[PDB]
């Protein structure tokens, strides 16, 4: 296969950090609730013990619950995993 | 009962280990994962669209080398056939 | 000289290969020689290699491919299961014959393909194995149901006289947490190195 | 309890380095080559920086070559190069 | 990297410190070194042949030295292109090192893969004790393996018992199976013997990865829960 | 010997620390007894009972792993007289060079230790620390394994500034009288550096090289052997190999420290 | 006579530390066979005899660690060297 | 590479065996041949395994609760059961037998007298082991000594490997029970090699194999060797091997 070496670079490190953590449940629960408002009316039983849900989650605070460390290993092996030709 | 993507199925005469039951196992194989490539210049088959349409996008764009994964000769070569074919009526 | 002592020693032994150390693929045998160090040489991180393991590296046994590489690490991983496939193989002692009506190769330009057995069993079939509550006929082994059965180390096909469903469709796809116990048949050997057990289902 | 600059510097050559002072007081003797005042543009100011280059030797082949630096004024910055000077002496043929 | 005046050097510059007065007392190391010169000599020294094979690397095979017709029957009357060509390189380019025995031992383990799986330490023991008469397979200090086999077949090579290489490679390899063949009833035999005398093993090899297997399935089974739970929501 | 040992009464069974003991016991009498392994190699025995660098040979190299070279890919080709071919994907060192470097280099240990000057052992890598240890204790020498502050003999007021001095006779008693101030602020040169890592520390060298101190260093075939006074060609990289002419190096350092001493005392 | 540091770790990063170290390592080392069955000098305190403001969180640790498996050999099985180099902590 | 030890004033062995008990050829059988060739098997079993730097001792309490590999387990277990024996036959390296030694004995075997002890011994001996065989006298964590027959590699120290008993022919009803509350114990050890803790020490071992006897008493008289044993042994070195 085509193997591709980068050339020497000042320092290896993920661009972002993007954690990808789960959304959260309350916003899911309103999204539901959005949905099913949408059809079956306006306010339906349908939907009874769904908003009862997100006024649970909602309670407290807006939102119900309140990072990626790889940057240590790649600077850390950079130097060794490195093809770089001797001095 | 449970899905076919969260339980990796042995085969009859292979070996197996007790890391092999588990979930990572299972990421590994999802992880690490023909005519033209066996040595025959594909300038033979722009008669043969059958052939020449498994390097094709489904809209019907020729595939980059990247992809298809050929010598780059041999791609440039099914390349220009591929061309001669749509050049034709076939294809 | 030196270049003979070189090619005598343990590490021109090993027989180089630069095949996959993760293969997702089917393995119906050994891929790489399976290194052992003593607890001594590992507490010194010393496995006879060009270079230190490191440390994090608690397990005695490896499987490598090159002594250095560019990367300035030694491409290896820590697993000798192998062995332990073979050593239950011996346990259940089910002996290894060809089903098809030939000569034993062990008794009697170069060929490539697998002699035999590829050495998991140097066992004779002619053998019976005594005991203190008698002369054993039906080799008992647990094994576990996949869907097919896992039995030691090995994957085998499996026959029975009526199909289960209280312990199958109780738990359809948890099958794997229940070990059964199996009575094995024989072990034939195909072409390609894989062991066909045939095992049956014993309740 | 308790010139007198190159006897400073050879003491302090003594100390770092091990070398005999008294022959640091009295066979090598200094000479300034270049005497700059040097400066950088920070973003407090202009800061100007005196830069000597300090050609040392006894006179029987053996000479070193010292550069020194002080923002403070140039007799620090000479007694610098002179101290380099000294820690570079260099047998030339 | 240049190559580096000062490392070398050592006590020349300190005798020329002595010698000024910068230094009034000689260091430790100073008559020792002057004693035992280093080498200062930092060449690139050609090499004339590979040592285990024994080709030679320097020489030339001229068109008067290859008299009789090549191959698709011509006769080389002129030096070719590569004959022209100053090889040099060769010279100083250290050897690869090229063994009979590395084919042979690649040829075993093709033959019989599971010889793999028998563990290999590599931690040498003193290289220079040893003493192995190859008239027969089993050494003392040495286990029963694939190299034990080429060993033979190398020994039987040189006494020209076999002139071929298959053939004594073919016997080396029936000699290792037959003690193979023993070692195994060995085992079986003492385990039977230990079970018949009352002996009792807590954990049998089979019993050991029915355990191990069972954590990894339990662990599993959590996450494949999680999993779909995830999915249905 | 166990002055706190309280012993079980003779009704009662032994205890755990009486039990303890008794194990203790069996050991050293008849554990080791059925038979005796001659020509294994145990690790802890390269340290504690090394070869003199006359005694070593070619074999006994080839087993501690000094021939394996870094890489074919890794070339300093700076190296390349030391190198006797490439295998395996790697350069392998010429060991009868190794031999004769090796000892150049126990020579120059063994007389340094004669005239009583101060042998540094210098060791970055994880598992080196115990045997450099060793090593400085057999002589009454000195070692680093936590790394090498850049500047200890170009910088040494500043970084080894707070430490204590001592006195030393022609023999090695402290004679424990009072330093001046004056005369504990010199600094204190090593005659000889060592090093078993010299690709890891280059500054450590550049710092030996300026401060006019001669050095030793396990060259490997990725590393520059113009750095260092007295190169040995050899496998920096695995553990046992580098302790092994370690080893060596501190046995012939403790030989000539012996002969200084015998000659003290005559 | 000849000047000459005491400490054998003299040129490491914190030498008295080290030193120090040493001594518990050595003990561990004698006494490793001897089988196992709190008010231990501050960080502060330790500095002033040990390293002062080059004495690390982690060389601290790595020394309350030697201590403590020293500490933890039975106490009927226990020397008198060993006790008199924790008297000190 | 196991080799056999030097034993003391080797040179007189070998011109005379044992005073009383084991004749020139008859020493030679025992250790000079047989114990060389037990130390060779072990070398073939452990060449380029692990086991190679381990003592014969140590091995065996490694290997015990392994199933297979018990091929190494009896080699080593017979070179250090061997070399025990010969080092309770050895002449020298009178002594008597000690006071607390006695006092030991005393308060095991019911008050009985030594002579008493012997005859017991001799008895197990005669009627437990068939064919092969190992006679020891052992103490364990009980400060109370006992009498330890195994039937031709079994090992005194590790209770698993006892081989105690012969279920090859009948078995009593009272040594089933045993059995299965060993196996119990076993099962309760709860470790992933499952390895019971044991502090049996061997005191007396004695050679029951036809290597020592068969030469000088013939095939009978096995009784007869095992009583001669007893009364001329290294006395000083069972009191070595006693005391905690
Ligand atoms: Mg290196």
């Amino acid at each position: 296969p085509p193997v591709y070496r980068l050339p020497p670079l000042p320092r290896l490190k993920v661009k972002k950090p993007i954690i990808r953590q789960e959304a959260n449940k309350c916003l899911v629960l309103m999204s539901n609730l959005l949905q099913c408002w949408s059809s079956y009316g306006h306010m339906s039983p349908k939907c009874a013990g769904l908003v009862t849900e997100l006024k649970s989650c909602t309670s407290e605070s807006a939102l119900g619950k309140r990072k990626s460390n790889i940057n240590y290993h790649a600077a850390r092996l950079y130097d060794r995993i490195n093809g770089k030709p001797h001095d | 009962k449970i899905d076919q993507s969260l339980s990796k199925k042995l085969p009859k005469g292979t070996i197996y280990d007790p890391f092999d039951f588990s979930m990572g196992r299972i990421h590994l194989d999802r992880k690490y994962q023909d005519i033209m490539k066996s040595g025959a210049n594909p300038l033979e088959f722009y008669a043969r669209p059958r052939i020449l349409s498994r390097y094709v996008t489904s809209t019907g764009r020729i595939q980059h080398r990247d992809i298809t994964g050929l010598s780059a000769k041999n791609q440039r070569r099914l390349s220009k056939a591929i061309r001669r074919c749509q050049a034709i009526g076939l294809m | 000289t030196l270049a003979e002592l070189l090619g005598r020693s343990r590490i021109a032994q090993v027989a180089n290969n630069h095949k996959p150390l993760t293969y997702t693929g089917k393995k119906f045998h050994p891929t790489h020689q399976i290194i052992e160090t003593k607890p001594s040489t590992l507490y010194r991180q010393e496995w006879g290699l060009k270079s230190a393991i490191p440390s994090k590296i608690k397990s005695r046994y490896l499987v490598y491919n090159d002594l250095d590489t560019l990367e300035r690490i030694t491409t290896f991983e820590p697993r000798g299961g192998t062995q332990w496939n073979r050593l239950r193989f011996q346990e259940m002692g089910v002996p290894i014959v060809s089903n098809i009506g030939r000569q034993n190769p062990f008794f009697k330009k170069f060929n490539t393909e697998i002699i035999g057995t590829g050495g998991l069993s140097y066992s004779l079939p002619g053998k019976l194995k005594n005991s203190p509550n008698g002369v054993i006929q039906r080799t008992v082994v647990p094994g576990r149901i996949l869907n097919l059965a896992a039995i030691g180390g090995f994957v085998a096909d499996v026959v029975f006289f009526q199909s289960p469903p209280s312990s199958f469709n109780s738990m359809g796809d948890f099958i794997r947490m229940k070990t059964f116990l199996f009575e094995i048949l024989e072990a034939s050997m195909e072409k390609n190195g894989s062991v066909s057990m045939h095992a049956r289902l014993l309740e | 309890l308790p010139k007198s600059k190159s006897a400073d510097v050879a003491a302090g050559l003594h100390k770092q380095t091990g070398v005999d002072p008294d022959y640091i007081t009295r066979k090598l003797t200094m000479k300034p080559l270049v005497m700059k005042r040097v400066s950088n543009q920070t973003g407090k100011g202009k800061i100007a920086s005196f830069y000597a280059l300090v050609v040392v030797g006894d006179k029987n082949g053996m000479v070193g070559l010292g550069e020194g630096k002080s923002r403070e004024e140039m007799s620090k910055a000479i007694f610098k190069a002179h101290w380099d000077a000294v820690r570079n002496l260099k047998e030339i043929p | 990297m240049k190559i580096q005046t000062n490392a070398v050097n050592v006590l020349q510059r300190t005798s020329a410190y002595l010698k000024s007065g910068l230094l009034k007392e000689t260091p430790a190391w100073y008559n020792v070194v002057a004693s035992i010169p280093p080498s200062t000599k930092f060449t690139r020294e050609p090499r004339f042949k590979n040592p285990s094979n024994g080709h030679i690397i320097g020489k030339l095979v001229d068109v008067t030295e290859q008299p009789h017709a090549n191959n698709k029957g011509l006769y080389k009357t002129r030096p070719n292109s590569s004959d022209k060509r100053v090889g040099v390189k060769r010279l100083y380019r250290p050897p690869k090192l090229t063994y009979v025995e590395d084919r042979l031992r690649s040829l075993f383990y093709k033959q019989h893969p599971w010889e793999l799986s028998r563990p290999k330490i590599l931690v040498e023991n003193e290289i220079g004790d040893e003493n192995y008469d190859w008239s027969h397979m089993l050494q003392i200090g040495r286990p029963l393996d694939g190299e034990s086999v080429i060993q033979r077949t190398m020994y039987l090579i040189k006494t020209k018992q076999y002139g071929d290489m298959v053939e004594a490679y073919d016997h080396a390899r029936y000699e290792f199976y037959a003690l193979r063949m023993q070692e195994e009833t060995e085992q079986q035999v003492a385990l039977e013997e230990a079970e018949m005398f009352g002996s009792l093993f807590g954990v049998s090899a089979i019993e050991h990865g029915i355990q191990k297997e069972q954590e990894v399935l339990d662990v599993w089974e959590k996450k494949v829960v999680e999993e779909t739970e995830l999915m249905a929501a | 010997p166990y002055p706190n040992l309280i012993p079980s009464a003779n009704d009662k069974p032994y205890s755990s620390q009486e039990l303890f003991l008794r194990q203790l016991n069996h050991s050293m009498r008849t554990a080791k007894l059925g038979a005796t392994i001659s020509k294994v190699y145990y690790p802890h025995k390269d340290i504690f009972y090394p070869p003199l660098p006359e005694n070593i040979t070619v074999e006994s190299l080839m087993s501690a792993g000094v021939h394996l070279g870094q890489s074919t890919s890794l070339w300093r080709s700076s190296t390349q007289s030391y190198i006797y071919g490439e295998y395996k994907g790697i350069h392998i060192i010429d060991l009868n060079q190794t031999l004769s470097y090796l000892k150049r280099a126990a020579k120059v240990v063994e007389g340094v230790s004669e005239s009583g000057g101060i042998i540094l052992f210098l060791g970055t890598r994880q598992g080196q620390k115990r045997g450099l240890e060793e090593a400085a204790k057999k002589t009454h020498g000195y070692y680093v394994s936590t790394r090498w502050i850049p500047g200890t003999l170009t910088n040494s007021t500043e970084i080894s500034g707070i430490w204590e001095k001592q006195e030393i006779d022609s023999n090695d008693n402290p004679t424990e009288r009072a330093l001046s101030p004056n005369e504990t602020s010199k600094q204190v040169k090593p005659d000889l550096l060592v090093v078993l890592n010299p690709t890891e520390n280059r500054n450590a060298l550049l710092e030996a090289i300026k401060s006019r101190v001669p050095t030793i260093a396990i060259i490997d075939t990725d590393s520059e052997p113009s750095l260092v006074t007295y190169p040995i060609p050899g496998n920096d990289d695995s553990l046992r190999s580098v302790n092994f002419l370690l080893g060596v190096l501190a046995r012939a350092g403790q030989r000539g420290l012996q002969n200084r001493l015998a000659r003290n005392n005559e | 006579r000849r000047i000459v540091p005491k400490l054998a770790t003299f040129y490491s990063a914190n030498p008295n530390h080290e030193d120090r170290i040493n001594r518990l390592e050595r003990l561990l080392r004698k006494y490793i066979k001897l089988p196992s069955q709190a008010p231990w000098i501050s960080f502060d305190e330790y500095a002033l005899i040990g390293g002062g403001t080059k004495l690390k969180p982690t060389q601290y640790t790595q020394l309350l660690y030697m201590l403590n498996k020293l500490h933890n050999i039975d106490p009927q099985l226990t020397n008198d060297e060993i006790t008199s180099e924790l008297s000190q902590y | 590479i196991h080799v056999v030890p030097k034993l003391p004033n080797s040179k007189a062995l070998l011109q005379n065996g044992v005073p009383n008990i084991l004749s020139s050829s008859g020493f030679k059988t025992v250790w000079f041949d047989y114990q060389r060739y037990l130390c060779d098997k072990l070398t073939l079993a452990t060449a380029g395994q692990s086991l190679e730097s381990y003592y014969p001792f140590h091995i065996l309490l490694k290997t015990a609760g392994n199933p297979l590999q018990s091929n190494i387990f009896n080699l080593a277990s017979s070179i250090h059961n061997n070399h025990l024996f010969v080092e309770n036959i050895l002449p020298s390296a009178k002594t008597e037998p000690s006071r607390l030694f006695l006092s030991k004995i005393k308060d095991s075997f019911n008050g009985s007298d030594w002579e008493v002890v012997k005859e017991e011994m001799i008895y197990r001996a005669e009627n437990e082991v068939l064919g092969q065989g190992w006679l020891f006298l052992v103490e364990n964590n009980e400060k109370k000594l006992f009498i330890l027959t195994s039937n031709n590699n079994g090992t005194p120290y590790y209770f698993p490997r006892n081989q105690s008993f012969d279920l090859n022919s009948a078995i009593s009803i009272d040594e089933f029970a045993t059995l299965k509350q060993m196996k119990e114990l076993i099962g309760k050890s709860t470790k992933l090699n499952g390895k019971v803790q044991d502090w049996t020490m061997p005191i007396i071992c004695v050679n029951l194999w036809d290597h020592a006897y068969l030469h000088d008493y013939g095939v009978g008289n096995r009784s007869k060797y095992v009583k001669n044993v007893l009364d001329n042994l290294n006395w000083s070195v069972v009191n070595n091997r006693i005391f905690s």
